[PDB]
RNA sequence: CGCGACCUCAGAUCAGACGUGGCGACCCGCUGAAUUUAAGCAUAUUAGUCAGCGGAGGAAAAGAAACUAACCAGGAUUCCCUCAGUAACGGCGAGUGAACAGGGAAGAGCCCAGCGCCGAAUCCCCGCCCCGCGGCGGGGCGCGGGAAAUGUGGCGUACGGAAGACCCACUCCCCGGCGCCGGGGGGCCCAAGUCCUUCUGAUCGAGGCCCAGCCCGUGGACGGUGUGAGGCCGGUAGCGGCCCCCGGCGCGCCGGGCCCGGGUCUUCCCGGAGUCGGGUUGCUUGGGAAUGCAGCCCAAAGCGGGUGGUAAACUCCAUCUAAGGCUAAAUACCGGCACGAGACCGAUAGUCAACAAGUACCGUAAGGGAAAGUUGAAAAGAACUUUGAAGAGAGAGUUCAAGAGGGCGUGAAACCGUUAAGAGGUAAACGGGUGGGGUCCGCGCAGUCCGCCCGGAGGAUUCAACCCGGCGGCGCGGUCCGGCCGUGCCGGCGGGGCGGAUCUCCCGCUCCCGUCGGCGGGGGACCGCCCCCCGGCCGGC
RNA sequence: AACACGGACCAAGGAGUCUAACACGUGCGCGAGUCGGGGGCUACGAAAGCCGCCGUGGCGCAAUGAAGGUGAAGGCCGGCGGCGCGCCGCCGGCCGAGGUGGGAUCCCGAGGCCUUCCAGUCCGCCGAGGGCGCACCACCGGCCCGUCUCGCCCGC
RNA sequence: AACCAUCUAGUAGCUGGUUCCCUCCAAAGUUUCCCUCAGGAUAGCUGGCGCUCUCCGCAGUUUUAUCCGG
RNA sequence: GCCGCGACGAGUAGGAGGGCCGCUGCGGUGAGCCUUGAAGCCUAGGGCGCGGGCCCGGGUGGAGCCGCCGCAGGUGCAGAUCUUGGUGGUAGUAGCAAAUAUUCAAACGAGAACUUUGAAGGCCGAAGUGGAGAAGGGUUCCAUGUGAACAGCAGUUGAACAUGGGUCAGUCGGUCCUGAGAGAUGGGCGAGCGCCGUUCCGAAGGGACGGGCGAUGGCCUCCGUUGCCCUCAGCCGAUCGA
RNA sequence: CGACUCUUAGCGGUGGAUCACUCGGCUCGUGCGUCGAUGAAGAACGCAGCUAGCUGCGAGAAUUAAUGUGAAUUGCAGGUUGAUCAUCGACACUUCGAACGCACUUGCGGCCCCGGGUUCCUCCCGGGGCUACGCCUGUCUGAGCGUCGCU
C-alpha cells in the first residue's frame, strides 16, 4: 500500500541541537518522540519505490512462434536419447512414439490402467517418482507449496470416456486433449523430452491438424510446416566423400617448436 | 485433488479450526478405532469414544495388553486420563497422564441407546454405499 | 342590529399518519484554494483537483431527438477498442485537447395537459355485516359525512387521431386461494495394514510382504497425532445416501371484474411564455466577431421556430418540433458481512498493532501514540536432609538432556573476570625478509611398485585345431528372393475431397400481356491442388 | 598527514527503482504484407487452444502544395495535315526503362606442371593477357509537385 | 503574525552520503550564444559496436624547385 | 575445444567484457543428503583459488538442506552531525554545604548514629515550623502484619506493599433569586451546515370571584367535583446565570 | 617469577544478534450488497462462589425459553423422562445520546388512574399511564365595517 509509513506527522527540528536534520515525531513523553518516521533508513518508514500493482506482469507472444515450438517438441519425442537425457526410464519399451489401441478410452478403473502400464513395462518411471516424493526448501513451506515430486509421462486422448477420472489418481500423469495442447506442460523448463503415450485417434489426427510439406493443414486457416534450412545434418559422412577430399590441399600438420639461438662467435659448427 | 472450491486447503485456517474448535466438534475429532472382533460384530470401522470405555494403549511408554478403564475426558487438551497410566510425583501423589485418543483401541463398548442407534445408521450407509457402488 | 351561505386565517395533549440522526468506498448538485511548472513572474498551467456544505441507492445518474449528416443517407441511453496525442486553444511560448462516421457488450419502449365526446359516469373517510388476517385486503349494506365545475374518470398524445356510415372475422384474459406431481439454507453419514523385522526417549523413518509383484483407489489435496504417514482420526472423491425449512414451474376448482376488434369511404380536430431570441456583464469550455451557465434590462411569432462550427443582407434547399413526465439490462465499488487464492512479508519486516491495542502514557484541548512473541513429548515446576534472620546456596532428585529451573530454544561481537603462555624504557599498530619457541597434524619414524624377460621351485581334469547349437557384423550373392518408401517422374474410359473475380440449362420467387424479361438458388461443364487404386520409369532402406 | 571538515566502540536495517513514450543497436518469426492486444466459441487454469464474412482498424506500400488541387522513362521508320530540303502535330511498326569512373567475387585461357627415349588421349592444378560486373561511393542526364520567364499550338 | 492536522515525499543552478572481484581502453578545464560568470546548450576531447578494402594510399619529417612575410 | 608462434601490461573522473563470485525465491533435474544428528555458530587444525570466496577435521546444537540447467528480484555497507538497540574510557572521581544541636541510659529485635519511652540541653517565639478552612488532589485517613523493590547512607519506620474498617442533618451548604451577560420563540438573512437579533414588522391571558343553567359524589344536610354564559385582568418578554 | 600494561586460546559472566517455527497482515478476485422515533450509531454505570483486565451481558444481567446435538465444564471447592455445546423464530433489553414534560443542578414540575391515607378532607406517601418541534388529511371551536343572502 501507498499509505504505509506516511501516516505520521513529523516536523524537523532543523539546524542546531547537533542532530541529523531529519523528520522527527511531534512531541509526547513516550518512547516515540524524536524517534524518526519517514525515510527508507528510518525505522518504520517508506521502502524505496513502493511496489505497484500496475507493473507489467503479462507478456504476450506471437502465434507462429507458439506453433513452431509445439512442432519442435514433438519432433524430439521421437528421439530416445533426448527422452533418456530428461531421465525417463524407458529401455524395455518397444517403440518410442508409443501407439496404443483405442479400447483404453473404455477403461474406468485404476486397477486396470495400472495393470496396463505394467504390461507395457512403463511403471519404473512411476516407481522413480514414488521414491522421489519429498520436501521443499524454504519459506515456500508456509505458503502451501510444501511438497515436490518429479514429472511423469504424458497421456494424450481424443475423447473422454471416463479415462480422465480413471487415471487422475496416479501421481504425475497429465492427460491432454489433442486439439487443445499445451507447451507449458509438454516442455517443462523449456527442456525437450517428455515421455508420451498416444492413442490411435490422436496419432492419426496430427496429419490433419498440422499437415505435411505438400498438403497444408485443413483445420487452421493458413499454416504449413516449418521448413528446413539444411537437410543433411551429418557432416561427418559428408567430409569423407570422394569429391571434397579429392579437392583439398595436403594437411601440413607437423609441429615446429621454438629454436634456441646459439652464438656463432662461440660455437664453431654453428 | 480437491475440486470443491469453497473448502479450504490452507495451513493456518485448518490449524485455527482445530485450536479454536467448539466442544461439539471436538467430540467428533477425538475418535478412536474398534478392534477387528468388534468390527466383525457391528461391521463398523470407528466410533467416538466414551467416558467408561475399556482400552488398550498401543504406543508410548505405557504400551501393552492391559485393558484399562477410562476415568475422564479432557477435551480442552484433546486428551484422556486412564485407570493405571500414571506416575508418582515426588511428594507421593500420583498423576494420571494424558493420552491422545487415536493411540488407543476399544475392547468393550459402554452400550447406551444412542450408541446402538448410531451404529445402525453407519451400517445402513455402508450397505447402501456398497450396493450403490455395486 | 340579529340570523344564515361562502371566503380568508388562527388555536387544540383533537382521531389517524409521515420527517428529524447515523454510515459516507462507489454516486449527484453547489462553493472553491495555493504550494509548483514556465529555468524568473503577473495571463495561462497546477484545476473544476485536495480541503468545506447539503441529498441518495444497491446501484445511481442518463434516456427516446428543438439529433448526426450533407453519402445511394443513418436513428434512444450507457460502456469497450479504434478514430488521436488529430482539427482547435495558448506571453503561438510552456503546455492543454474533444466529437461524428466504423467494428463490438446489452438491446424495450412509453405517459399527461390541451383540443373534444360522454345525466360527475370520480374519490376519500366513517358506521354496520360476511371472509381473510406476521407485506391490513376482498365483498355487501347506510337521506352516513366530506373532496370535486377554480374540472374528477373513461377513450386518446404528434409514429397522426376521432366521430359517422359501409364490409369482414372473432372468441380467452386479469385478480387472489387451496391441494397434488418435479434452485437455496441448516443437520447427520459412507474404502483400505497400526502386518513382519530394525535403530530411537518417543516413531509418521529404513528393510520386507514371491507368478494374485501388501490392501483400496471415481478417494495419493490438507491438518492432527511424543520425529518425516495414501491405508491411526477428522475430512477430500462420487448424477453418493438420509432428514428439516423456504422457494421455484405445473394441474384441477371457487368468488369477482373486462366485453374491446380488421378494412373501406365521407365529414371534422390537432399542441405546453417571463419561455425562445437579442443587447450587456462575469466564469467556465478545444470552440476562435463569444461552446455552455447564470444575473440585469428589453421582449416576440404561427404556411411559424430552432440548427446547418467566420459576423452580416438577399436567397433557394435539407432536417427536426423545445420550453410537462416515467423507464429495467450491459457499467462503477481500497467501506461492510460471509467466502476463495498467491513466484508477497517473516517480529527493527508486514497495517501503527501476530500478545489484555488505538491499550498503557503525554498535552488544558483540538490531537499525538508506543515498547512487548518462542520451556518441554509430558508440569515431570525440584519432596527429603543440611548452613544461614531470610535472600542465597550444598548433597540428593525428574527427564535422553536442566550444557532448557518460570522474560526459561539455539545464545556471536563490543565489554569484563579468572586461568594458561610469552614479553616489556623511545605510545601502540603495520609491510618485506629470516630466526627461535609454542601448538597440534602427518596415525611418518629402515621406505616405489608396474608391465615384460630370464631362472628355479608348486598346482589344476587346462591350450590349439575340428564338430554341433545360438547370436551379431559384412556382402563388388559383380546383377539371390520379396517387401516398404521417395520435398522424384510419366500414363487414367479412375474415384473423390477443397478452392476458383473461367464458363454454364433447369429450378424457386415478384412483376407485365397461356406468352415475354429480372433476381436468387441449383445442378451442369471448365482450371489448380491434394487423397485412394492400377501400370511404368528413376533412387534409397 | 594537516593548525580544512565527519568519525568513542558493536550488531542488525539503509540508497538509479517502476510506468509511458521515443531513438539507436542486437536476437527471433513471417514477408508486400504484417499484428488480435478488444470481443466471441471451447485442482493446477484468472491458463491454454480456436475465430478470418470478427482484418473494422493500426503501421507500411507516394509525395508535394498555405488551400481548391495535382501526382512519378523515352528513342526511331512510313503516313497525314500545316509552315519556314527540314520542322510541328496527328496515325500505324521496332526497341523498349539511363549513362561514366572506381569496384570484392566469377568467366575466357597463350602456355605448361618429369622416369628409359620418343610416340600418345582423358582428368585435375597454375597462369600471361582480356570480359560481364553484386553491394557501395562520386559525378552526369531524366521524371514528379509549387513557383518565375519566354512562347507557340490542340480539344469540346 | 499563535497553536493542531491536511494539501505535502511541496521546489533547490546549493552542502552532505551512495554497498563485490578481475581484465581491457582512457580524458577536460578551450571556441561561440544565453538576466550566462557556483549553471546549460553547442563544437571540441573519449569509448563501444561494427563495416568496406589490403597481405595502391597516408605522414606534426627532410631534400630539390617556387612564392609569401616586414 | 586443444595446440603453436611473435609483440605489449601505470592509471582518477568515465566506458565495456568475463565472473565454477556471492544472496532470496520459482519450473525441471540428481532412484541427491539427513535423528547412526540438518541449518546456524565457535575454532593456535589441514588445504584450494591472483582474488571475490570455497572445501575437508574437531567441538556445540536438535529438523530440515544443498549441487547442476533456466527464470524473476525489495539482492552485497564503515562513513551520511545516518536510524534503532546494546557497551566502553572518562570514574568508584565530581559530588550528597540554604536558614545554630545534639548528648546519656533502658526496651523489642539476628543486627540500631537515625525506631520508641524517660531524662538533660536548644530552636520556631502568635505578620508561627501553631490550631482551622477554600479552589484543587481522590482513599493518601485508622488499625494489624510485611520486610523483595522505593524513600539518592541505613532503617525493626513511612504518605511503599498486603489484608481489613470508616463520612448518618427539616434547622450546615447547593437546591430559590436576580446581577454584568449568554441564549431560544416570532420575524428577517442565508447556495448551505446554520447566523443576526432579545421587544424590534407578532391574534403572545387557559387565570380568578360571584350570579344562572347544566352535571355528579358524599350521615345528598350542607358541602365538594367538572362545564357553559355574563362580568374582570396591563405588562415584557420562554429560559439559564452567585 | 613479583604488581601494572599489551596480545592470543580454553572456561565462566553481561547483552540478545543469527537460524528454525507462524491461530497475523498486504494484495487480487467472487457472491450478497441489510441501520433508525417499534428509540439507531456512540459513551457511561453495573453483573461471576473465589474475577482486576480482556471478552460477553442489561435488574431474568458470562445468560431464559424453543429447536438440533446427546453426557460434561474444569484452575479449585461444591452439587439419558436430557448435563454440556452450537443454532436463534418466541421472550427481554438500565442510564445519557436526534433525545421527546422544562432545565442540566440530576433540580423542578403538570394531567389522569390505582393502593395505603380517609372515614370524600382532602391532604400525605408509593406505583402505573400520558405530556418534543415541524408538516399533511380529516374533526371541532372561533375571528374579520373581506364578499353576499334574509331581515
Ligand atoms: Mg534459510
Ligand atoms: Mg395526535
Ligand atoms: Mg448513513
Ligand atoms: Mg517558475
Ligand atoms: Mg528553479
Ligand atoms: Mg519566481
Ligand atoms: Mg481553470
Ligand atoms: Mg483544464
Ligand atoms: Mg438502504
Ligand atoms: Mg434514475
Ligand atoms: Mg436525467
Ligand atoms: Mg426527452
Ligand atoms: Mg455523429
Ligand atoms: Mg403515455
Ligand atoms: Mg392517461
Ligand atoms: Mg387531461
Ligand atoms: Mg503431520
Ligand atoms: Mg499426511
Ligand atoms: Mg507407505
Ligand atoms: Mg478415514
Ligand atoms: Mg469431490
Ligand atoms: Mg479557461
Ligand atoms: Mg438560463
Ligand atoms: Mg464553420
Ligand atoms: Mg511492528
Ligand atoms: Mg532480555
Ligand atoms: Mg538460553
Ligand atoms: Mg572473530
Ligand atoms: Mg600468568
Ligand atoms: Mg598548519
Ligand atoms: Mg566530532
Ligand atoms: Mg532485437
Ligand atoms: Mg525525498
Ligand atoms: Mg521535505
Ligand atoms: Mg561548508
Ligand atoms: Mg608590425
Ligand atoms: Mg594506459
Ligand atoms: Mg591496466
Ligand atoms: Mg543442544
Ligand atoms: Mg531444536
Ligand atoms: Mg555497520
Ligand atoms: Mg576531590
Ligand atoms: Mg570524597
Ligand atoms: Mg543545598
Ligand atoms: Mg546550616
Ligand atoms: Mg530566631
Ligand atoms: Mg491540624
Ligand atoms: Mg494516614
Ligand atoms: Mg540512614
Ligand atoms: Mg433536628
Ligand atoms: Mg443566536
Ligand atoms: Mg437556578
Ligand atoms: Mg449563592
Ligand atoms: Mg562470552
Ligand atoms: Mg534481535
Ligand atoms: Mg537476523
Ligand atoms: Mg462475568
Ligand atoms: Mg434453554
Ligand atoms: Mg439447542
Ligand atoms: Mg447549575
Amino acid at each position: 500500500s501507498e499509505l504505509a509509513g506516511h501516516q505520521t506527522s513529523a516536523e524537523s527540528w532543523g539546524t542546531g541541537r547537533a542532530v541529523a536534520r531529519i523528520p522527527r515525531v511531534r512531541g509526547g513523553g513516550t518512547h516515540r518522540s524524536g524517534q524518526g518516521a519517514f525515510g527508507n533508513m528510518c525505522r518504520g518508514g517508506r521502502m524505496f519505490a513502493p511496489t505497484k500493482t500496475w507493473r507489467r506482469w503479462h507478456r504476450r507472444v506471437n502465434t507462429t512462434q507458439k506453433r513452431y515450438a509445439i512442432c519442435s517438441a514433438l519432433a524430439a519425442s521421437a528421439l530416445p536419447a533426448l527422452v533418456m537425457s530428461k531421465g525417463h526410464r524407458i529401455e524395455e519399451v518397444p517403440e518410442l512414439p508409443l501407439v496404443v489401441e483405442d479400447k483404453v478410452e473404455g477403461y474406468k478403473k485404476t486397477k486396470e490402467a495400472v495393470l496396463l502400464l505394467k504390461k507395457l513395462k512403463a511403471w519404473n518411471d512411476i516407481k522413480k517418482v514414488y521414491a522421489s516424493q519429498r520436501m521443499r526448501a524454504g519459506k515456500g513451506k508456509m505458503r502451501n507449496r510444501r511438497r515436490i515430486q518429479r514429472r511423469g509421462p504424458c497421456v494424450i486422448y481424443n475423447e473422454d470416456n471416463g479415462i480422465v477420472k480413471a487415471f487422475r489418481n496416479i501421481p504425475g500423469i497429465t492427460l491432454l486433449n489433442v486439439t487443445k495442447l499445451n507447451i507449458l506442460k509438454l516442455a517443462p523448463g523449456g527442456h525437450v523430452g517428455r515421455f508420451c503415450i498416444w492413442t490411435e485417434s490422436a496419432f492419426r489426427k496430427l496429419d490433419d491438424l498440422y499437415g505435411t510439406w505438400r498438403k497444408a493443414a485443413s483445420l487452421k486457416s493458413n499454416y504449413n510446416l516449418p521448413m528446413h534450412k539444411m537437410l543433411n545434418t551429418d557432416l561427418s559422412r559428408i567430409l569423407k566423400s570422394p569429391e571434397i577430399q579429392r579437392a583439398l590441399r595436403a594437411p601440413r600438420k607437423k609441429i615446429h617448436r621454438r629454436v634456441l639461438k646459439k652464438n656463432p662467435l662461440k660455437n664453431l659448427r654453428i | 485433488m480437491k475440486f470443491n472450491p469453497f473448502v479450504t486447503s490452507d495451513r493456518s485456517k485448518n490449524r485455527k479450526r482445530h485450536f479454536n474448535a467448539p466442544s461439539h466438534i471436538r467430540r467428533k475429532i477425538m475418535s478412536s478405532p474398534l478392534s477387528k472382533e468388534l468390527r466383525q460384530k457391528y461391521n463398523v470401522r470407528s466410533m467416538p469414544i466414551r467416558k467408561d470405555d475399556e482400552v488398550q494403549v498401543v504406543r508410548g511408554h505405557y504400551k501393552g495388553q492391559q485393558i484399562g478403564k477410562v476415568v475422564q475426558v479432557y477435551r480442552k487438551k484433546y486428551v484422556i486420563y486412564i485407570e493405571r497410566v500414571q506416575r508418582e510425583k515426588a511428594n507421593g501423589t500420583t498423576v494420571h497422564v494424558g493420552i491422545h485418543p487415536s493411540k488407543v483401541v476399544i475392547t468393550r463398548l459402554k452400550l447406551d441407546k444412542d450408541r446402538k442407534k448410531i451404529l445402525e445408521r453407519k451400517a445402513k450407509s455402508r450397505q447402501v454405499g456398497k450396493e450403490k457402488g455395486k
